């Protein structure tokens, strides 16, 4: 399944 | 930005053989950005079923697609796959040759 | 033996025709099993292997609200990224993202993966330590400075670790033999006569997975690398894979060359000729 953390650039 | 040309490649999923149902495969490869027009030939005119895989990218970034339609190959019927993409100047046709 | 799990995210941006296009793949080993695309008519993960459809629609509707929220990242990304640049609101770009893990057959850890492309170069990377930042370039500096201060790695290293395993492990569980079986090249050659003293010699390689393999040309025992034409290894469309190698000959000389396949599935590689 996708990873559900999230990172902005 | 750096932009980069399609590679393509036509060819048949199992070896051609005339009155047997087949599948043929136009894959577009090692294209930025990603934005791409793919069609099928079948005697210079556009085949209207064609599907094609989700848009994925290689180790080095660049995209592919593979874009397909059942077939069923003749002796003088010929098929090609013409491409579209902002580094073309012209659309690229390459014409399917069951040797390769 | 070993295998895989990565997601391919994509996200395009589209001036003036609306929000940024955001499009997900993943893949167990060379077998894609997922996707998501959010300008389908009702954006929703949809499976793409026959082992993942027996998956209840939690499993879909949970996984659908996450490549949202991805999407929504993304976007403030690309809105960063363009500064980073100075770059116009009128430009389209492409943000790339690529991440999993590696696992050997004991299921336990070898290798992580968390990188990123922006506009088809590389941008930046968690290096193989799971600790570290390469950055391509100042703007990709700027980003590093951000997620050191934020110790954003040790998260990464984390789920990498932890959870990427755990679905890795259970995905392998479901898929049984379609996933472990390594499924040898049909092999054969052909003889394309150019004119008089030379024909092409091509070697086939057919039906093969997983994608990896190496078609070599040889001469009397001695390999003819700087003259063998080689095409991209390219998709069958029924998951298996296809290669060619081939070589021109002088006419009558065709039995001197060998062709030779190694693969996964073959324990010896193969030795060919046209005879």
């Amino acid at each position: 399944s996708p990873r559900w953390y999230f990172y902005y650039l | 930005m750096i932009q980069r040309t399609p590679k393509i490649q036509v060819y048949s999923r199992h070896p051609a053989e005339n009155g047997k149902s087949n599948f043929l495969n136009c894959y577009v490869s090692g294209f930025h950005p990603s934005d791409i027009e793919v069609d099928l030939l079948k005697n210079g005119e556009r085949i209207e079923k064609v599907e094609h895989s989700d848009l994925s990218f290689s180790k080095d970034w660049s995209f592919y697609l593979l874009y397909y339609t059942e077939f069923t190959p003749t002796e003088k019927d010929e098929y090609a796959c013409r491409v579209n993409h902002v580094t073309l100047s012209q659309p690229k046709i390459v014409k399917w040759d069951r040797d390769m | 033996g070993s295998h895989s799990m990565r997601y391919f995210y994509t996200s395009v941006s589209r001036p003036g025709r609306g929000e940024p296009r955001f499009i997900s793949v993943g893949y167990v080993d060379d077998t894609q099993f997922v996707r998501f695309d959010s300008d389908a008519a009702s954006p929703r993960e949809e499976p793409r292997a026959p082992w993942i459809e027996q998956e209840g629609p939690e499993y879909w509707d949970r996984n659908t609200q996450i490549y949202k929220a991805q999407a929504q990242t993304d976007r403030e990304s690309l809105r960063n990224l363009r500064g980073y640049y100075n770059q116009s609101e009128a430009g389209s770009h492409t943000l790339q993202s690529m991440y999993g893990c590696d696992v050997g057959p004991d299921g336990r850890l070898l290798r992580g993966h968390d990188q990123y492309a922006y506009d088809g170069k590389d941008y930046i990377a968690l290096n193989e330590d799971l600790r570290s930042w390469t950055a391509a370039d100042t703007a990709a500096q700027i980003t590093q400075r951000k997620w050191e201060a934020a110790r954003e790695a040790e998260q990464r290293r984390a789920y990498l670790e932890g959870e990427c395993v755990e679905w890795l492990r259970r995905y392998l569980e479901n898929g049984k033999d379609k996933l472990e079986r390594a499924d040898p090249p049909k092999t054969h050659v052909t003889h394309h006569p150019i004119s008089d003293h030379e024909a092409t010699l091509r070697c086939w390689a057919l039906g093969f997975y997983p994608a990896e393999i190496t078609l070599t040309w040889q001469r009397d025992g001695e390999d003819q690398t700087q003259d063998t034409e080689l095409v991209e290894t390219r998709p069958a469309g029924d998951r298996t894979f296809q290669k060619w190698a081939a070589v021109v000959v002088p006419s009558g000389e065709e039995q001197r060359y060998t062709c030779h396949v190694q693969h996964e599935g073959l324990p010896k590689p193969l030795t060919l000729r046209w005879e």
